[PDB]
Order: structure tokens, then C-alpha cells, then sequence
């Protein structure tokens, strides 16, 4: 869904790293 | 705790089964851009059809769509979908 | 339409069903033939989603099965096998 | 496991052919 949100906006940082962004997302599915 | 003969038989027996492919390989061409997954799961044919003058094909087949990121690096990276060819059915014919 | 978070999530590196050849799996006896000549094994699969990582077994176990090793023209018996397989799997330089 | 002793003796016969053995055990599979 809220998570799949989360999942997509993280994905779309340029700021960040593979491994960073990695962490990010595998939160929203530790959680969600 | 074995596995009997008759369920390796049938379990290993030609059918579709989930595959993960590398994008690169649905798409060899282009190549501009990198796929997060690099991997999707797919239903591809799998198995043995036990016999030397048959191997295995999909007879019937559809698409799927996934939700990837397409990124070109320090061109930047964008969320689109794409769909891929799934199998629904795998047969034993000759060659 | 699949969710990105769903193809994340089940196509990250992890141990599945995998169809393997018994010839590849024993490469020393092309003699025989094998009735299933394929068979089913959970081994690593998947994307570390990295350059610089690849994805291998952590842990490994044995599995064990009826197979048929056929000698053509020879006579034909049935057995067990044992094959490897992966029970986790990791992303590591 | 007489799913399986059918599964097996057909396996066993030597005067069978592929796709007639394969056919047998398929008849077991028609079953079980």
C-alpha cells in the first residue's frame, strides 16, 4: 500500500548508497 | 528421512516453477540504464520430461508487471514498471 | 501490477527450489543414466543488489532420494542419493 | 509408502520402454 510509499521514496533518494538505501527499505518490511 | 522416488518423480517432473532472471537477460539490448532488483521472479519451465528425444516448452504464457527502479548513474534514477513473460504451462514435445 | 516493496522483498538473495541436474551434481559417472535425470534443491538464489557483493551459502545441510541409476543394456537399479543443499544464504564481498 | 512399491516396481521393469514406464507411473500418479 503506506508501505509500498515508504518502500518507493526511499528508493528514490539520490543522496544515498545501495547498502544505506538497503537498510532503509528491508524497515519497511522489519515493520510493515 | 528420505524422499520417496515417486514424489522426486513428480516434484522434479517438467513444469513451471518460480525462476529468478537477471533483467539483463529479458532485455539484452539498451543497457543504458540498472535495474533495482537486478532480479525478478518469474515462472519459467523447469524439470525433466525423463524421455532423450523430448524437452520441455511452455505452451501457454502470459505477462506480469513489476514495480522497478530504472536508474541511470549520476544521470539519475526513476520508478517505472515493466512486464515480463510468465509461463502457465510447460509440455514435453520433441525437437 | 506487482509492488516494488513485494519484488524487493521475495527476489532478495535467499535459499529456493532450484531444479538441478545429477550430471552436474556428479560429474565423475556419465556412465549411468538417472530416473528423475533432474531434481529438486533449495540453493541460493536471488540479487545482493550490490556491485561489490555476491550471494553464498551460509549453512548447508544433505538431502536424500529414491533415484533410478540405469546401465543401458547393463540392468537397471534403484537407490538413494545424496545432494547438498543451502539452508541460508548471505550477501558478502 | 503402496503408492510408492507400485511406484518402484514399475521403475524396475526392464522390459519397458520411457515413455511406456512413464505413462505407468503417471497411472500411479491417476491415483495418488
Amino acid at each position: 500500500e503506506x508501505c509500498n510509499x515508504r518502500a518507493i521514496e526511499a528508493a528514490l533518494d539520490p543522496n544515498l548508497n545501495d547498502q544505506q538505501f538497503h537498510a532503509k527499505i528491508w524497515x519497511i518490511i522489519x515493520d510493515c | 528421512e528420505v524422499v520417496k522416488f515417486m514424489d522426486v518423480y513428480q516434484r522434479s517432473y517438467c513444469h513451471p516453477i518460480e525462476t529468478l532472471v537477471d533483467i539483463f537477460q529479458e532485455y539484452p539490448d539498451e543497457i543504458e540504464y540498472i535495474f533495482k532488483p537486478s532480479c525478478v521472479p518469474l515462472m519459467r519451465c523447469g524439470g525433466c520430461c525423463n524421455d532423450e528425444g523430448l524437452e520441455c516448452v511452455p505452451t501457454e504464457e502470459s505477462n506480469i508487471t513489476m514495480q522497478i527502479m530504472r536508474i541511470k548513474p549520476h544521470q539519475g534514477q526513476h520508478i517505472g514498471e515493466m512486464s515480463f513473460l510468465q509461463h502457465n504451462k510447460c509440455e514435453c514435445r520433441p525437437k
